[PDB]
């Protein structure tokens, strides 16, 4: 796939779409 | 971490598969 | 505050909104 | 869950910060 | 809730979380 | 330009698009 | 209004100006 | 007004419920 | 309308509200 | 990578996640 | 098409990658 | 091209049009 270059509500965006109603977790360090 | 990653560099979809429930 | 129904992807871009730099868990069902 | 909270059901932005760290 | 740094149509994305369909007013000035 | 069916956070985001800086309001039902 | 115009009936970014400033 | 102060500064929720109708 | 600035995801969400189901074609040279 | 159900405007982001600098086509029905 | 692969059935960005140019 | 132009500058939904199917 392309490489990703993705902030604030894009990221959250990109990990809905890889990772769906699975569900995930947003973790700023 | 990845959410800084992201934004200052590049990260993949599959590193963000790592943040999958 | 009102509320609605919030699914989906537009259901993390508002954990987003409301959790930030907090980091937030989405895990349904 | 969520979903029933907020999706199938209504929630405001204060129901969300349930799900914050 | 975490404070907010929202520019173009994501300030309007959050009017619409914060609203809904009470309906709002984007008004720049 | 297509006719389409635009609700919700979608329609005021097309609203976004078309007025921008000249600003709108959405006052819905 | 807009819902009827535009959500339930479709419409186009033309008839979106109307509800502009 | 709460356009550019959003942008340029930071706001809060609170504030954006002054713009609901 | 108004012009646009439009970067990244957010050209093809204004492509997708001009052109919908027609179909569009996204094309970076 | 989940499998879910990408519509309209989700399924064009989509695609803009995925093939970036590439470029698509969006060609429905 | 696509619109039945991934809207109306399920897909995942594999078949995604199918699209791009 | 369009996506550089409308990135680095402005363009118009008039040209947008250009790229529909
Ligand atoms: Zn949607
Ligand atoms: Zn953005």
């Amino acid at each position: 796939f392309v490489k990703q270059h993705l902030c604030g509500s894009h990221l959250v965006e990109a990990l809905y779409l890889v990772c769906g109603e699975r569900g995930f977790f947003y973790t700023p360090e | 971490g990845i959410v800084e990653q992201c934004c200052t560099s590049i990260c993949s979809l599959y590193q963000l598969e790592n943040y999958c429930n």
